[PDB]
């Protein structure tokens, strides 16, 4: 499943 | 600093408890189905009707209609005669010397009804992550032709959330036409697609029809209401609450190759009475725009890590997929992937942005992105102050009502909060 605000935790 | 027990952290966003959450996009996503033709070597715009027309002859499997699935509030025959009386008035098309650039329809009793002439709270279903999951995916189709942007424009060309910016900006500026110019005529309006096959053909997709209503639109906020008529091979049985405000017709017998072999699978109909604001209308004529916020939001990353080995990682990263970022979750964990599919990411969050535009989410995002900056400064170690995050959660939560794409949103913040504050 895609998630954009997983992008964050970079 | 103070004693770690009077420090607050951020707990999950509580979603609503009630009735699976409906669909409310102003056209179908992943269900829409394209009757298709390969356009002349020329590849010359035809005019719209005629297009529909020669696209709803590709189609072998017509048969009478019938109501498959009804929409609860609704008088069900006055769906099902609307979308014979489109039949008959390109019939009528058909039966003249030459296709109209134009169909102003007869004001029967079944168009007035359906022409006119939410605080209850639901729960997010699953349909909603699902169609996201579509909008990242390539499909066989490009939607779009090529400053190195030309990478991002190659990772983002055949993309799904592409081909609901190209159909969404077409039928938006049609309707808008038709708006101005018949307002007070039911004019009947093909949703039409344009896009090239992997051989380099162009091809243009007939998805359905929309009737407009009258369209008197002195102010911005002013409504067009209109009928949507869509084919799909999608069985509304599979998730009737997806469907709450339509109705459902079978519509046709589609032969379809499989395992098994070629088979026939049901050609529906997904009906709805709608409306769109003149504002509503312009901001969906410039979806084109999602592109360039998702190209800027790339850049702004690629330039991150570019002001890191001061050099300009562009070529790198598109080039060698080693470098990933984290995009999606599983039961396992976390997911990295390419900056391909962050671009894709990227861009179908702002297309569904723009399809699923409300008041509700325009609250989640200012209130959302606030909390977000406290989540990070707290993963940081930087002790940001909290006195407010009372308020934020009030403002934050009063938005999680039943608008499904503000619910995944929040959905996704939970997510994310918890591998953030591990």
């Amino acid at each position: 499943d895609y998630n954009p605000y997983l992008l964050f935790l970079k | 600093s103070i004693e770690p027990f009077l420090r607050t952290t951020p707990r999950p966003l509580r979603l609503p408890d009630g009735p699976l959450c409906h669909q409310r996009s102003k056209f179908l996503l992943m269900d829409a189905l394209k009757l298709s033709i390969e356009d002349p070597s020329h590849e010359g715009e035809g005019i719209p009707l005629y297009d529909a027309i020669k696209c709803m002859k590709t189609f072998f499997g017509w048969k009478e209609p019938n109501i498959v699935k009804p929409h609860e509030k609704g008088i069900n025959p006055n769906y099902l005669m609307a979308w014979k009386q489109v039949l008959a008035e390109l019939q009528d098309i058909e039966n003249e010397e030459k296709i109209p650039r134009t169909k102003n329809m007869k004001r029967t009793s079944q168009l007035k009804w359906a022409l006119g002439e939410e605080p209850e709270p639901r729960s997010l279903a699953s349909w909603v992550q699902n169609e996201f999951n579509k909008a990242c995916e390539l499909t066989d189709s490009s939607w779009i032709e090529l400053m190195r942007r030309n990478y991002f424009t190659a990772e983002v060309s055949h993309c799904r959330a592409t081909e609901y910016i190209m159909k969404g900006v077409y039928i938006n500026t049609a309707l808008l036409n038709a708006s101005c110019a018949a307002m007070d005529d039911f004019q009947l309006i093909p949703m039409i697609s344009k896009c090239r096959t992997k051989e380099g053909r162009r091809k243009t997709n007939l998805y359905g029809f929309i009737i407009k209503g009258r369209s008197h639109l002195r102010n911005d906020t002013d409504v067009v209401n209109f009928v949507s008529m869509e084919f799909s091979l999608t069985d509304p049985r599979l998730e009737p609450h997806k469907w709450e405000k339509y109705c459902v017709l079978e519509i046709g017998d589609m032969l379809l190759r499989t395992a098994i072999g070629q088979v026939s699978r049901p050609m529906f109909l997904y009906v709805r009475t709608n409306g769109t604001s003149k504002i509503k209308m312009k901001w969906g004529m410039e979806m084109r725009r999602c592109l360039l916020q998702s190209l800027q939001q790339i850049e702004s990353m690629i330039e991150a890590e570019s002001s890191v080995k001061e050099k300009d990682m562009t070529k790198e990263f598109f080039e060698n997929k080693s470098e990933t970022w984290p995009i999606g979750e599983s039961p396992r964990g976390v997911e990295e992937g390419s900056i391909g599919k962050v671009c894709r990411t990227l861009l179908a969050k702002s297309v569904f942005n723009s399809l699923y535009a409300s008041p509700q989410l325009e609250g989640f995002s200012a209130e959302s992105r606030k909390l977000l900056l406290i989540v990070q400064a707290l993963r940081d170690n930087l002790e940001p102050g909290t006195f407010d995050l009372g308020g934020l959660y009030e403002a934050i939560e009063e938005c999680l009502i039943n608008d499904p794409w503000v619910l995944l949103n929040a959905s996704w913040f939970n997510s994310f909060l918890t591998h953030a504050l591990k």
